[PDB]
């Protein structure tokens, strides 16, 4: 994999055009099962029927398309993100063998894609606290950290201790 | 049925019509591309041979004005010191409206020798003769120079050649003199000093010097007083005082350039072709007998006395056939050959000739039109380009037909000559080559590699990041002169080498490289005319500014966007800074190499090797669309000096180093080309381009490196001939199961069928230690190609860097359908 | 490059003492734009003038200093953070036969540096669930899991079905 | 399917660019490797000759201080009576800052003649003409000398060879002298002693003895009065006593050395090539002159009077073609031929010429540079190596072409040449073989065996346990002048060949060779960083001890333990006396051969036959690792006389006699070297180390032996080549199931696929009796090599000790995949 990787979000969201089919994914990819797409809340399927879409542009390091087959209606929201599973791409043998620089780079590039979208979903659609905040810098401390389940109409509420959050039900 | 097949080398690059000949046995000998690359004669292939940057050629007299003009500029090679291995490149350069000299030896300049003697239009017509310590400088206008070195490298003399006598001719035989078969001399006496008178005017001032034979007798003019009286010193005594004119011979100088001493005299020129042979000196070609050329007398090379007509004395030939028989070149090989207009002329080398006046036997031999592009010697043959320069003719002596046999050296490549314009040998150290140099117009240098007793004749196209405008050389080294582009920044010199207009769907092209390249008022073509429309622009060298004059500006902002094309075949958007605000005004549209950063040549439509940029409308709605009258970009033409090299495997190269950042200056010869960058240990690790001030930044820091411009070698075998006991199978469905690599000596190499090519590995996994450089590899390589099924499909071996690099022989499982 | 990468924090917090300039930066940065700096709770910029900083350290194992152009106040919160960018644009040739130790190192070690950044966020700035509660071990059961977008004067509510949190307004 | 296939080696070491070349008949005739051995003209190989121990070179008039530059020796051969077969070898060698000539016969110095008229840096520049009964020497800035035998082996004179009659010159045709072209010369009269007057100073000392030609006559120049006044002796009556400039010819004396008698002269320079060539004595590459060369007059050879022009008088040849022709070599083959340093000069041998003044031929035949190593004639052809030395060159008369033909003769073996200083040729009694030998600057000898009708050309390399310096002889017989390392004791001289530092799995190499072979200022290394590094060592001879300089000494005792590699491929532990405490101090490390007993050449990754020793830190912790600025190694250089021969099996011989205990005395010149013995009977009894004293224990007592080192001969054939029905299959998959050795008179030979080879027997149980030598045997031996699968396997044949080696053919068993 001899392209680089540039530092772009591994999700974009658009509202269509009336009647627009072609969506640009800025982010790179190596394979078309690894990018899901959504209108409206629903995920859709690769394919050549109607309400399916077909994407190309895997392998390159951005500028990839999606095109979706029933041409989208104004304001219809559009997400595409990058799922890829983690795991080994490459099998090196114990005895002497070859190596190509090609090999290194798939690798790299490969665990640094499978970062970006564990750091993406962090930045976009997670919560933090604000990293200069005073909460305590030992993780064993848990006090603001751990939360409880939520049973049926409970909010996360700390307790009057200061001590820990606690689930806590809400009426009228 | 699966057959096994190989192919190797020997023969070089053949040409495409002959395909078809698999009853010769060249068909798995051959290739069907060579590109820089050469053919050893053992049968395998190896990368060109690099060059290393010397000095840029300028005018020195006058501030080192830039020269851009190739025919301002021709050198040549002097061998002085074999033994001591010195040897000088004198370049015959522009300047003002006269010449100089720049004496080259050890890739450095050690002086300049200027003559006013020879005008700056007259530069490509000098020719030399080079002898075993000096240089004579020969034009057919000019009287001879001699070139003499001091005793030091920078010390050089440029004096006169003065005969101590000159040649005598009588002109009136070919009537360009005054016929004076129906006058009568008169002598004054038979012996010692005389006067010799004329019923009719003859004289001329240039009789002084000249001869009057009659009656048995010779007389030297010493003096002419009027066309009808002169005064002559007897040499052989005359039997009577009253001479016809018609049993009379009355000769004046050969060489003259004085026209106005009275009585006026014409301009009878000077040699312009020369070589010493043996204890002779012979001088031919002058302006006004171009057939003729004089050998000086025996052992004293600058006296041309021809008063005796036997003996040692210097004499005359002359070459006459049918029609023009002009001297072009005289080769000193065996008896002395010389290659004219129409005929070659030479003397059996069975003849036991002495070489003097009487024992001369040259004869016509063979019909072979020749140029005036020196004639080479090597592989116990003879090499000279033919009259119209399309072809390299070979000249040998067949003892089978008793004469001088001429046949096209160029008979299976004649594809890939175009018009050639110079040429110089080779036999470098430790390689199994004798080559044969030729440059051409279209800038690109045939290399033949040939050994004829062992039937090894190879030719190959050798190309450069420029055009190569001369070779140099006569076997110990080969020094070439390149036409090359660089980044001038701000001001703007050079057009576009392509130009197109292309459709949405980027598969139109319709040229426009004419109009890009004419002035405004030339020529015009409007542009972008809808929506998603393209320019694609392409060129040589990298360019970073295009100017932009409008014919017609366009109504309203056209919204471009521009893209550059990468070495893995990927278009990428870049912002650069357009003055001209799409289009709307001429301006100037610019742009780092930062943001081209990966930029690389590459191939659009049967295009190779370019470096593309495309741009796109956006804007849905202009009422007018622009028309463009002239683009330019910012490079500029240099001409270069370079020394050929086996140990390089870049182009223009040069030894530098980087600092604790990695920042290598001193780069100007290269401002604006993308570079690759070799360590000592001979590991390439990288290329990055040179801005315009010559400053560039490579990956080791603190690193001695060489420096230089990537050539891409091509190697594309045979088409694939494995005949059955069907018949032969040229034309049968193929399918190429395993494809063999065979190599030695090599890095960087890749293999198969386009676009999807296989990397050849050079690392040992399990053994190789980091930092280490691994030495250029031996083994043969085994690839699936995945190619089609066509009969005439194509296989390429080519190089992803600079490297070593050569291939033996190439194998194959072929299913033969 | 040739550095070992130690398993600290890629965040510290001080309570800076009285005309405080200099704070350490315990773990290890590869560039000074990679670092970030707050003094109570306000971003500073990298310089020589007043109410800035300079940095030194980069490419060191054990980090490098903080060093304030303004002496601080008593009790004035430091935090510095290391935020690299997750890319990779400095790769192999296709056929290298020269590979470094630096090289090799270098490409390790940045992810590991970019793996404890994302860990380093997830441990001392979010929430999770206790380790130990019992969270539905298929992720595609989202009830506790996927959060919807909060109108104003909102808080996350479990729904009284008990079958996903939804936006639920207080007032008062 | 099985295919039977065989392979001889009478094309000796192919090149491996050669290997996919199947369809030339050389394939199944070559050897991938041929290795300290040559090619018989049948199919055979055979073990190269070895060498006898003769003299060591030293400066005899200076306290016999030890030569150690190759480039202050110089030998040559000198046959004086080839019936008694007395030829001499005679040694030209530093004499403090002169030379002297060491004259050895039967292995002998019979005497040494010293001569001040030569410096010791002009040895290399110093070049013979043996004639029947006499040898000049020769060189450019040197008057000629005559070494000539007196009455015994050591009665020798060196004396002056002074011409009856000098030639003359007029160097003003090349510049090289005053042009008197517009002078007046005059003369007091036409007969008898006359006086030469000069309108302008032309005249020098050097012109006495020269020749004024004007007017007809010729006379003899025998006084210079001052540069307008000379005096002269009329030869040749003149016709006038007024001699225009132009008309005239005035010529000085070709070799002078004069340049202080006044008028001051120019150094004209003496001849520096010559040659004995029927009645003749050709003299030619003067130091002003160097394209020319000059015969005496016939059946004189010391006189070169030239003032006639006609019959059997003395006359000159000047070479000349396109630039330098300095004249390089003077061959006595045919009808002359004359290398130079562009084209080769020669008349047709179908001419029939007599050697005289105005019916010589010589023409320029192919272009081939050559260099000033002289040509060798052998098997009916002229070989003589090219002037940048990568090529040996070969020339034979083509009557087909009707001129000379120069081809390379190392065409097909371009891998193994380097870069060539010597050569020599030998023809062996016994032996089927014609032998031209080359050594080369890397130290390697270079062997032809060539058949020229029967198409048999096989090169081989030859190394030794030292570098070969120069081969002497001329057919009879061959010398090698040797330069060898011994044992010095307790001083140290020489650095290690190679050094590595390795991780603690012993795979990693990192190459320290520069920094331990450089001074501790030029450059250090850092050893030793981590617990279990190592440090490899290894060298091409034994050695016994180790000085070490440290830039910075380690802060605590490295706990190091050593190792030293021995034949089997195995470590072994040794304890030496470590002076330097781990490295914590400056110091040596010594060691006794008892303690490296097992001690023998091995392979390393690539790197074979060498000494090896490894060093391992033990220690856990040091807070500072060592850093090491130089290591010395107790050896120095020596420079040895040798004498080829083929009945010997070692190198640098010598008969010995061991006592009642085995111990052998006078071996100083292998001191620290291990050798082997070798019995009268035949047999080869063992090895030891010599030590640095001289003396070795053996295994036989109270017998007479001979002591050598061991070269080991080596045979790798071509590749598998069994072409069948499908096609070539050169690049198929092949196992050999059976492998044949077919050997002659051979012993202790081994054959296989490494790393586990078989070992062939020599001795029949049942029919051998205790005590006696097997003689050596001949047969064919079959072998299940259990090789790999690969198409360019590669399989051994050589041998575990010295002894005789003939192999006339390998055959296999393939089973072709």
């Amino acid at each position: 994999s001899n392209i680089k990787i540039n530092d772009v979000f591994q999700r974009i969201q658009y509202a269509a055009s009336a009647g627009q089919t072609q969506f640009t994914i800025p982010f790179p990819f190596f394979d078309n099962e690894y990018v899901l797409v959504w209108q409206n809340g629903v995920q859709l399927v690769m394919g050549g029927a109607p309400g399916q879409y077909g994407i190309s542009g895997a392998g390159s390091p951005s500028g990839g398309l999606i095109t979706l087959v029933t041409p989208a209606a104004l304001n219809d929201i559009i997400t595409i993100q990058g799922d890829m599973p983690i795991d080994r791409t490459s099998i090196y043998s114990a005895t002497i063998s070859n190596l190509t620089g090609s090999d290194l780079n798939g690798d790299f590039n490969r665990e640094v894609v499978m970062m970006k979208q564990i750091q993406t979903t962090q930045a976009l659609l997670q919560l933090q606290y604000a990293p200069w905040l005073e909460v305590s810098q030992d993780p064993d401390v848990t006090k603001d950290r751990y939360l409880p389940l939520l049973g049926s109409g409970q909010v996360w509420r700390m307790n009057d201790s200061g001590t820990g959050i606690e689930a806590y039900t809400i009426d009228e | 049925p699966i057959r096994s097949i190989s192919n190797t080398f020997n023969r070089g690059e053949l040409d495409p019509t002959l395909f078809a000949r698999d009853d010769l046995d060249i068909y798995d000998k051959g290739a069907r591309k060579l590109r820089n690359m050469i053919a050893l004669w053992t049968g395998a292939a190896r990368i060109a041979p690099g060059t290393i940057y010397i000095d840029m050629m300028v005018d020195r007299e006058n501030g080192n004005a830039v020269i851009q003009d190739p025919l301002m500029v021709k050198g040549f090679d002097f061998t002085y010191d074999a033994d001591a291995e010195i040897t000088y490149t004198i370049i015959i350069r522009k300047s003002g409206t006269n010449i100089a000299f720049d004496i080259y030896y050890a890739d450095t300049l050690q002086t300049t020798v200027t003559s006013t003697a020879y005008l700056a239009t007259q530069i490509q017509d000098i020719h030399v003769a080079a002898a075993h310590d000096r240089v004579l400088i020969l034009h057919e206008n000019v009287q001879i120079r001699q070139l003499k070195r001091g005793a030091s490298h920078s010390s050089w003399s440029l004096t006169t050649f003065n005969p101590r006598v000159y040649p005598t001719y009588d002109f009136s035989v070919i009537g360009e003199a005054i016929n004076y078969q129906s006058f009568t001399f008169t002598l004054s006496a038979t012996t010692g000093s005389i006067t010799i008178t004329s019923s009719s005017a003859v004289f001329t001032h240039n009789h002084v010097g000249g001869l009057f034979r009659s009656l048995g007798g010779t007389a030297r003019i010493t003096a002419v007083a009027s066309t009808t009286s002169a005064s002559a010193t007897v040499l052989d005594n005359f039997t009577g005082t009253s001479c016809a004119g018609n049993l009379s011979s009355l000769a004046e100088k050969l060489w003259n350039s004085d026209t106005t001493t009275a009585p006026v005299s014409a301009n009878r020129g000077w040699p312009a072709r020369g070589v010493f042979y043996l204890n002779r000196l012979i001088l031919g070609r002058s302006l006004a007998v171009k057939n003729l050329v004089n050998l000086s007398t025996a052992g004293v090379y600058d006296n041309f006395d021809d008063a005796d007509l036997d003996g040692l004395v210097a004499f005359s030939v002359t070459f006459n056939g049918k029609g023009e028989q002009s001297v072009q070149s005289i080769v000193a090989d065996d008896s002395i050959l010389f290659t004219t207009a129409n005929k070659l002329f030479a003397q059996s080398p069975l003849v036991e000739s002495p070489i003097t006046i009487n024992n001369v036997y040259f004869a016509p031999q063979s019909q072979s039109p020749a140029t005036s592009i020196e004639a080479a010697s090597i592989d116990n043959q003879t090499l000279f380009v033919s009259s119209d320069r399309t072809k390299v003719m070979q000249a040998m002596y067949s003892t089978a037909d008793g004469k001088y046999i001429t046949l096209p050296a160029t008979m299976l490549s004649n594809s890939i000559v175009d018009y050639i314009n110079s040429n110089g040998t080779w036999e470098p150290a430790g390689i199994s080559t004798r080559l044969y140099l030729a440059t051409q117009d279209n800038g690109t240098m045939l290399l033949y590699s040939t050994l004829q007793t062992q039937n090894v004749a190879g030719w190959s196209l050798r190309t450069t990041t420029g055009k190569f405008r001369q070779v140099i050389g006569e076997g110990r080294q080969s020094h070439v002169i390149v036409e090359r582009e660089i980044n001038i920044g701000a001001s703007f010199e050079q057009t576009l080498d392509y130009a197109y207009l292309s459709d949405p769907t980027f598969k139109a092209r319709y040229d426009v490289t004419e109009f890009f390249a004419s002035s405004p008022m030339t020529s015009a073509i409007g542009v972008l005319e809808n929506q998603n429309d393209y320019i694609l622009i392409g060129n040589q060298a990298p360019f970073t500014a295009l100017d932009i004059d409008f014919n017609l500006v366009a109504s309203s902002d056209c919204q471009l966007q521009f893209e550059y094309l990468d070495g893995n075949g990927f278009w990428d958007v870049f912002t650069p800074t357009d003055n001209t605000s799409g289009f709307t005004v001429d301006g100037t549209i610019t742009w780092t190499f930062d943001d081209v950063l990966n930029w690389a040549p590459y191939q659009v439509n049967a295009i190779e090797n370019q470096y593309w940029i495309r741009i796109k409308r956006l804007a849905e709605t202009v009422n007018t669309a622009p028309v463009i009258g002239q683009v330019l970009i910012n490079t500029g033409n240099r001409i270069y000096l370079e020394r050929q090299s086996f140990d390089e495997y870049m182009d223009s190269t040069q030894i530098v180093t980087s600092d604790s950042n990695g920042l290598v200056t001193g780069l100007t010869h290269l401002a604006g080309q993308q570079v690759y960058a070799i360590t000592e240990d001979g590991a390439t690790i990288g290329s990055s381009f040179v801005d315009a001030s010559g400053e560039t930044s490579v990956k080791n820091v603190n690193t001695t490196l060489t420096v230089g411009m990537q050539y891409k070698p091509e190697l594309i075998p045979m088409p694939l001939y494995a005949p059955t006991q069907m018949g032969d199978s040229l034309y049968a469905e193929k399918y190429v199961q395993d494809l063999y690599v065979d190599y030695v000596d090599s890095l960087y190499l890749q293999a198969g069928f386009r676009p999807q090519l296989t990397d050849i590995p050079n690392m040992h996994l399990g053994n190789y230690t980091l930092g280490q450089s691994v030495p250029p590899q031996t083994g043969i390589y085994r690839i699936c190609p995945r190619g089609d099924w066509e009969p005439r499909q194509e296989f390429v071996i080519t190089q992803s860097q600079p490297g070593p690099m050569t291939i033996i022989g190439v194998g194959y499982n072929v299913e033969v359908a």
